[PDB]
């Protein structure tokens, strides 16, 4: 960095760089902190986080798997390792049991740059309309359960199927996971990606059926596996 | 249209709703048919209409 400008850094399980320091933090003689782990886990994760940024003499790109213990988002090693992120996309395990596999919860998963003035308007706009009705969906996800789909308006009947579309053409499969899965990778368009989930929300795909979307690349992709099924 | 839920339903996905009654719940009666009906076979003696059906379950 200090010399050449573009550096890209990734680091696999910063967790297991902090959780080596609980399993030394007793022998080294200071009290425990909550969940036992060390009283320094503040500094700790923030000296070595710190360190990664863009100077003025060079920037650093840099993705990073930080490990969520036992699913609790809420366990100090994650709750804490969030603030020194600037993009910061999660992945649940209820998403995985259903067969997407990005499994990126995409409510609960943001960035600090998904911003107007920064993504443009449209990418915007879309990305907070996909966000909407994809929760919007959660709270109706209560009632559908107890008492069935027949009792929504025929208004909030569309929302979920409209979400349910969204929520499997987030799914796409990665080339490099072709390898334990018969699926051929694939690679979409930062452009395509607005023109599909944008025309989705618009109404203009609904009559293809879900597992059109469930899998595939751009929506054109969607399009032609609706006629195989 | 006859009974709340079919005139909601159809105020929703569009529909040409002549008339309607509604509001008999468990108690109904020949007397609230009368409006629709006549309604129905009114337009049928004018012309306008060359085939009645009833839908139900």
């Amino acid at each position: 960095r200090d010399e050449g400008r573009d550096v890209l850094l990734f680091v696999d399980n910063i967790y297991r760089y902090t959780l080596a320091g609980t399993e030394v933090s007793a022998l080294l003689g200071r009290m425990p902190s909550a969940v036992g782990y060390q009283p320094t886990l503040a500094e700790e994760m923030g000296v070595l986080q710190e360190r990664i940024t863009s100077t003025k003499t060079g920037s650093i790109t840099s993705v990073q798997a930080v490990y969520v213990p036992a699913d609790d988002l809420t366990d100090p090693s994650p709750a804490t390792t969030f603030a020194h992120l600037d993009a910061t996309v999660v992945l649940s395990r209820q998403i995985a049991s259903l067969g997407i596999y990005p499994a990126v919860d995409p409510l609960d998963s943001t960035s600090r740059q998904l911003d107007p003035l920064v993504v443009g308007q449209e990418h915007y706009d879309t990305a907070r309309g996909v966000q909407s009705i994809l929760q919007r969906y959660q709270e109706l996800k209560d009632i559908i359960a107890i008492l069935g789909m027949d009792e929504l308006s025929e208004e909030d009947k569309l929302v979920v199927a409209r979400a349910r579309k969204i929520q499997r053409f987030l799914s796409q499969p990665f080339f490099v996971a072709e390898v334990f899965t018969g699926s051929p990778g694939k690679y979409v368009s930062l452009k395509d990606t607005i023109r599909g989930f944008k025309g989705i929300m618009e109404g203009e795909y609904d009559h293809l059926p879900e597992q059109a979307f469930y899998m595939v690349g751009s929506i054109e992709e969607a399009v032609e596996k609706a006629k195989k099924l | 249209m006859i009974g709340s839920k079919g005139v909601s339903f159809f105020n929703s996905v569009g529909g040409n709703v002549v008339a309607q009654v509604t509001g008999m719940g468990d108690n109904p009666s020949l007397s609230e048919l009368i409006g629709p009906v006549k309604v129905m076979l009114q337009a049928y003696d004018e012309g306008r209409l060359d085939k009645l059906y009833i839908v139900s379950n």
